């Protein structure tokens, strides 16, 4: 019961969809061959939310990749665990992607389409009772910000009563990944606030310092910030894969978190984390999880909350714990710093817990935040864009394609509705 | 499956033929009898049905003097000998020849030859295009070329690696004349041309790598590490692969601004390796000296209009985004306002590889920067001098109206760059 | 000669999958009246009486509009 | 008891029915020796459905094999099994037949049916309990569209109560393998409205989809495609040969099928498919068998049923199995998609089970599909056929044998009235 | 049961007769001593009553110097000597000696040969008719042959391969006269045609087989390894067999168009084949190119009306209906528009065979394509230009006029091609 399908459309997406299934993999203790090599039964109880079963006992993920130019694709089969996934649920286009939105959601898009539905049909009827969609787009790139949302609007018409789940990577401050982000950014932003039900943004900026600064790492590859983004996806579906003295489903997480429809960009962090010198230091108790979770660095996202205010927030803690001292630790941080906080909701967090910690972890914490200083990104992604769009530059590319400008104006309009509304409700 | 069509033209073409070729059938253990003692030598071979590994080039000219020596060369059974294409007479520095008389009845010949060589590709990225403009096959066949090309495939993707007239250094008399005719027949047809003079690799051979008797064979060595640092991505795993369709997006504002600039770093001596250590943030920051250009061209005289960047060895991304963000902090260098993006950023895990009798040095960090600058308006206007400096007494012009040519293609080739040089200073 | 949709096998019969890059001949797929003007959609029907308009040997018999 | 004669015309015939009798044969446990070596006494109660008994304990086919040009026959009396047929069944004239329908059907097939008759009479008596007749054909060439029809008006009226079935391969849309095959194809099928009870079409391309699409593979052969269609023929006759606690006539399956006397043709497919690396994840249960079934991939035809509505359906399990899911799940997909199923029909799908599934497997499943998608079949060659009998192209050859003229317009109005019919039943 | 009857006319028909045997009796383990060390020779040779493969064969000729050398050379223990047949004078390249002066007295003979060797027959295909159009013996002698051979038969098929008059490279002066009389001649009697030209397959010994010095026996070889492709699918085995009948009739669209071009691919040299593939879509690729055609004709000024292919050895049908379906979505292939099919698709398992001391190389997949295209309309017209230029002035009328002609035969021909060019014209013309 409560299936879940995966999708990861994208280079980025492709890449930390292999970390995502290695992390769960390791945790239900399943070998890259497939077979199942745990000790408990709490394993076996609820591995049919990701995996199917097999002849002989194996347990295939239900992922999709789907991605144009299949070399990353080449790559992951090549990885270690790339023996798990069906060769079927490869989604690829011989053509290339160009870095570009247009091609993406509107020439090679159409062609992928017919094809990534009738595999995403064939495995949700494998499902007794679906729970919903989760993918892994990456804002900045043409695949993900073109077949992803052209993938989510077909989502939500055939399948619209579910919950459609987004870990988007967005583009980051400073630096800039690609050249044509702010098209790229406006035009799936404009997609996502009518297709989207959680959209939790990720900054490769916000990992690049919890991975030097917090982790002491020297040199922070991908496969690490992905280790770090997969230890977070993970996080939220504990309550759904292991008991727990207060679990939380997927769907009445969105329903306490967003109180608007169009308000569903939120902020997570992970907890907790240590340098191989201070784990020997600091101790593992409920008011270190939460301190250094509600602390404006593990916010995985480069929004600052000093800024903006919180309408709601959310806590997911696994390991055996008291469940009175998490519901005084929030309290108290609501009393403390109490205008970051919002008036006209009285306690605005949720908390659940967990029985099952991680394999080689004893108490482990993660967070969701859905706060207004989310608007700032909006602001500054709005201003680049609306500064190159004055001019014209790298619009030829975007016209080649059949589209106009209204496309354009459209997404710059709603993306402004987008971050009024954020304004509103930030009384400061 | 990731493959290109690498296209020679001319002398200066072949000359470097030799050089990238050399480069690759090392960079794969190819042994220069075809055979080595997958998805790898695919990008740029065939392998037959048993052993042997054809290259996926072809070597166009009209002296025999060049094309009989690799025939005679130890890499003669490379290649397939209806590839390597050569005439009778050559178009003796004039670019009518090139155009009108002898290039009409070649490009069909060498049309059949690129159709039967696009075919066996299963999925094609673009074509590779090494020119010599400022002769009379590489200008004129080249250009006739392209535009066989522009009506037979249109939209796929064709670079120019252009040899282009020094300022100084010059071989001709006439160069001035067959290069202007040449843009204005290019413009429209090419889809990103590179720029590159033979005196700036010279300065580079006289500081750097410390050869005080260079020769083109030293050049030509220089621009095959350039390639090979372009497309690795192509068939070399590693974090952020790049392919060429996601190249001219990003970079290219205009349909008119695609003459780019190149650089490379590290370049040093066997032994100043032993007085190094080459860091990521020192590689980027020599990629910016003006003084590693490999055109002659003064970037501080102008503004960035985009960048782009492919690292190789020893790279993790972290750094790339941390040394970026301080170039963004200098102010010697700047960026034209409507584009606060700017840089597109490739990694590979396969350092440069050395050649046995070459210069360079056994590395593991290395950059490949390519650059669209507003100050390639400057070696732009020279050749708007020089010609308008020779066409006020039209001399040498009974050359090119005796080989059926007219007044018209000259004051029509002569507007265009006045209409790309303001274009050049519309952009500010 | 025209190309007539082939409905569910109409993808891999693009030119690109056939490794075809020549910008390809479509007159061939849109001289038909498909119902969405494209390779996806299905033709029309007809009554079927089919006249003549040409003799035994070929040659145009009557005054019929044709391409010199 | 229940027995059936079975007819093989054409060169496409002669060759389907090579391998159709070898698996049927292995089904039997019986030597290409004609000597049974099976196991269970279940395959000797209901052998003699398709063969007879001999001296000595031989068992040759009921197989009639007819074809202009024995050439092909030599080929097949030269195989592994050619040893077990009866060398009187072997019907063949010393001349051609040229892909030419006259021909096949007035002047060298009128020839054989002198001597034809006298072989299928002498089998059909030898029928304690005839119960109908079955052959292959090809809509292409001559002999088997030809004869092929010319012998079913001679069997249509010597055994009007008898049923008869056509396995026909039909024309391609998008690569024709003859010339002629639209004037061919209309002439046979103004044939088969009237002269026949069941009529299954095939298409030689569909065929190559479901082979290298499902199957992946990738050297396939005529010899691998007759492989598929003997499949799905022999899963027909498995409720005759074989026990069942559902049991399904041939009869009782064509009055669940044809509401109106001249909606005679169906679409087949089979399952399960899987490469050589899937059987290893996929798992092989009834939901697997209905999906892949019912999907619009593994119909064998060229027609998508989803540009049309299912009149009717069935389906013929094998394997013991729980007849509860086969009765669900069939309910199960006429609710959910409800737009592909009429209206006046509540349910329109007929089931059946057999308690011995194929030879190697342990569940199987066989599809018949009576689809107003049909049509789409009729309007391409409507077309085809009037863009060159408009023409009177091709058309001497036609008139040599003395054939009309209105002989080709009946036979094509025929068809424009087929077509409607398709249509007022589908109110869309 | 699947046999043919095969008639080599003229001097290059018993040239080109000696190349396709010389193929035959190697590719059939055949000696030259007629037998070897069943129906995989029935289709060319008979069996005597003890080891002796004697082949079914006619070499006619009217000049003894070339049945001579046969008659001498090793090839001599083959042939029933009374189907080597000469003459004792010859045309002299005049249509009217080979039409109604000499080719009349050994008619008759020819004609009995042919009865006795059809009698042995049990199932014949169709007669094989290599001719060489442009010289007095072959045209006016086929022309006679094939009149009687119609009254005759009538309902057997008579497939033509005619060594056309070339563009510029000619031997002759006076056979722009004889190659418009043989075509108003045999135009009503032959089944199909099959065109092929000195120039275009000299250009192909030069670009392809890297020869640059052929003395008519490579282009021997090369007809041999065409008809071998084209008549495998009656002696060997392999998937869409295809024989004469099928292969004229979808072929032949109009009593009047029944002149046909003709390629073949792969062609190499025994170094590029060790250095190159040749997969199935290269082969078709070359196939279909125009510096393929065994003709002087260009496809690209005209439009396809049919194509027939027979692919050899190492070939899937899923990889030809993919090659053929590319071909179609190109953009450089015109397909007259009354035709939305047009391919006639065969396979045979046996690879092409290779001689001893040839020039070609080994390979496992070959093509033979035949089309029938509406530009052979342009060689038409230069051979009535020709034909033209010279007859407006009466040059070498005499010689034909002395000879048992009139001068109205000059016009009944010249205006036959006229009415065929306005066919080639219209047909094709699109409403
Ligand atoms: N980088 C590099 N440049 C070269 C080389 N050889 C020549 N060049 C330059 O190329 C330009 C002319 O080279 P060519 O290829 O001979 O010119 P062309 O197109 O062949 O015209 P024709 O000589 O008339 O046939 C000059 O500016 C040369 O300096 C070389 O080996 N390497
Ligand atoms: N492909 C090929 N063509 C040949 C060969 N020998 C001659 N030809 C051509 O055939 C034409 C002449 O035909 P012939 O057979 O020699 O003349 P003829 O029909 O015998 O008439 P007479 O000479 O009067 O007896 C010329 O155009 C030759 O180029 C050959 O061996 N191979
Ligand atoms: N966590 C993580 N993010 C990546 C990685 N590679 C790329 N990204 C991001 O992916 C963004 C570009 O999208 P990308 O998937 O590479 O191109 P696309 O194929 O067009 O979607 C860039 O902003 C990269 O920062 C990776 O390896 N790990
Ligand atoms: N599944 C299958 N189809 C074939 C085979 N051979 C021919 N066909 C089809 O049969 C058609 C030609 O008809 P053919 O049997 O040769 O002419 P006939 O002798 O008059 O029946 C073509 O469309 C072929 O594609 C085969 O071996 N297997
Ligand atoms: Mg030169
Ligand atoms: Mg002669």
């Amino acid at each position: 019961m409560r299936e879940i399908v995966h999708i990861q459309g994208g280079q980025c997406g492709n890449q930390i969809g292999a970390k995502f299934w290695e992390v769960v993999s390791d945790e239900h203790g399943i070998d890259p061959t497939g077979t199942y090599h745990g000790d408990s039964d709490l394993q076996l109880e609820r591995i049919n939310v990701y995996f199917n079963e097999a002849t002989g006992g194996r347990y295939v993920p239900r992922a999709i990749l789907m991605d144009l130019e299949p070399g990353t694709m080449d790559s992951v089969r090549s990885g270690p665990y790339g023996q798990i996934f069906r060769p079927d649920n490869f989604v690829f286009g011989q053509t290339g992607a160009g870095n570009n939105w247009a091609k993406g959601h509107y020439t090679e898009g159409a062609e992928l389409i017919d094809s990534v539905l009738d595999v995403v049909r064939k495995e949700a009827e494998s499902c007794d009772c679906l729970q919903g969609f989760q993918v892994c787009h990456s804002l900045g790139g043409g695949t993900g910000s073109g077949m992803g949302t052209l993938l989510i609007s077909k989502i939500r018409e055939e399948y619209p009563d579910r919950m459609m789940l987004t870990f988007s990577v967005v583009p980051s401050p400073k630096v800039s990944d690609t050249v044509v982000e702010p098209y790229n950014a406006t035009l799936s932003v404009h997609q996502l606030v009518e297709n989207a039900d959680e959209c939790m943004v990720l900054d490769n900026e916000a990992l690049y310092d919890i991975c030097f600064r917090t982790l002491k790492l020297t040199t922070p590859t991908f496969g690490d910030l992905n280790h770090l983004i997969s230890a977070v996806m993970s996080g939220i579906t504990c309550c759904l894969r292991f008991p727990g003295q207060l679990n939380a489903d997927l769907r009445k997480l969105a329903v306490n978190l967003i109180p608007f429809p169009r308000l569903h960009f939120f902020m997570v962090g992970f907890t907790p984390l240590t340098s191989r010198g201070s784990q020997q230091y600091r101790a593992l108790t409920v008011p270190e999880l939460t301190q250094q979770m509600w602390d404006a660095k593990n916010m995985m996202c480069a929004a600052d909350p000093r800024h903006g205010r919180y309408l709601t927030a959310s806590a997911l803690f696994r390991g055996r714990m008291s469940t009175k001292e998490v519901d005084e630790q929030m309290l108290n941080v609501q009393n403390k710093n109490s205008s970051y906080f919002v008036e006209w909701i009285p306690n605005n967090v949720k908390s659940s817990v967990c029985d099952i910690p991680p394999k080689g972890l004893k108490m482990s914490a993660t967070f969701i935040g859905n706060s207004t200083a989310i608007q700032e990104m909006f602001k500054r992604v709005s201003e680049q864009f609306t500064a190159m769009f004055r001019r014209k530059a790298f619009l030829h590319w975007y016209t080649g394609e059949g589209m106009d400008e209204m496309e354009f104006t459209e997404a710059e309009s709603n993306m402004n509705d987008l971050v009024s509304e954020y304004q509103q409700y930030q009384d400061a | 499956m990731r493959e290109v069509i690498s296209i020679h033209i001319g002398q200066a073409g072949i000359q470097v033929g030799n050089a990238c070729w050399e480069l690759y059938c090392l960079e794969h253990g190819i042994q220069p009898d075809g055979q080595m003692p997958d998805d790898a030598f695919n990008t740029f071979f065939s392998e037959t049905g048993a052993g042997k590994h054809v290259p996926r080039c072809i070597f166009l000219d009209l002296e025999p003097t060049v094309v009989d020596e690799v025939r005679t060369g130890t890499y003669r059974q490379l290649f397939h000998p209806e590839q390597l294409i050569s005439g009778k007479e050559d178009a003796a520095n004039n670019f009518a020849r090139g155009h009108y008389t002898i290039g009409k009845e070649i490009v069909d010949l060498a049309l059949d030859r690129i159709r039967k060589l696009a075919d066996n590709c299963t999925g094609l990225q673009g074509f590779l295009v090494f020119n010599a403009v400022g002769g009379g096959t590489g200008s004129g066949l080249g250009s006739l070329l392209l535009e066989r090309l522009s009506v037979d495939y249109g939209k796929k993707s064709k670079l120019g690696f252009t040899v282009y007239p020094s300022p100084q250094v010059s071989t001709a008399v006439v160069e001035p004349y067959n290069s202007v005719l040449s843009t204005h027949s290019l413009l429209e047809h090419t889809d990103v041309a590179v720029m590159l003079d033979n005196e700036a690799i010279y300065d580079i051979c006289r500081r750097s790598l410390d050869i005080e008797r260079p020769t083109y064979t030293n050049l030509n060595r220089l621009i095959a590490q350039v390639i090979s640092s372009l497309t690795a991505s192509l068939r070399f795993d590693g974090a952020l692969n790049v392919d060429i369709t996601e190249f001219q997006t990003n970079l290219v504002p205009y349909p008119r601004i695609h003459f780019m600039l190149s650089s490379y770093a590290p370049i040093i001596s066997a032994e100043k390796a032993y007085h190094e250590q080459l860091s990521v943030a020192e590689i980027t920051n020599a990629a910016f000296e003006p003084a590693s250009m490999m055109v002659k061209c003064d970037p501080r005289h102008g503004k960035y209009m985009a960048c782009c960047l492919m690292y190789r060895g020893d790279v993790v991304p972290k750094d790339v985004n941390a040394s970026v963000a301080t170039i963004k902090t200098k102010r010697t260098i700047q960026f034209v306002d409507w584009c606060p993006t700017g840089f597109k950023c490739g990694i590979n895990y396969q350092p440069p590889t050395v050649v046995p009798g070459g210069d360079l040095a056994k590395v593991q960090r290395a950059v490949c920067m390519i650059s669209n600058s507003t100050a390639i308006g400057e070696i732009f206007s020279r050749l708007d001098h020089k010609f308008d400096l020779m066409y006020a007494k039209r001399a040498f012009v009974h050359w090119y109206v005796g080989e059926g040519m007219e007044e018209g293609e000259f004051s029509e080739a002569r507007e265009d760059l006045a209409a790309l040089e303001k274009d050049f200073e519309e952009v500010g | 000669s025209r190309s007539y949709p082939g409905e569910q096998v109409e993808h891999a019969f693009n030119s690109k999958r056939l490794k075809n890059w020549e910008v390809p001949a479509v007159d061939k797929s849109q001289a038909i009246s498909t119902s969405t003007g494209t390779r996806f959609g299905t033709l029309q029907p007809r009554s079927g009486r089919t006249q003549f308009i040409v003799d035994d040997n070929g040659h145009l018999k009557s005054g019929v509009p044709k391409l010199e």
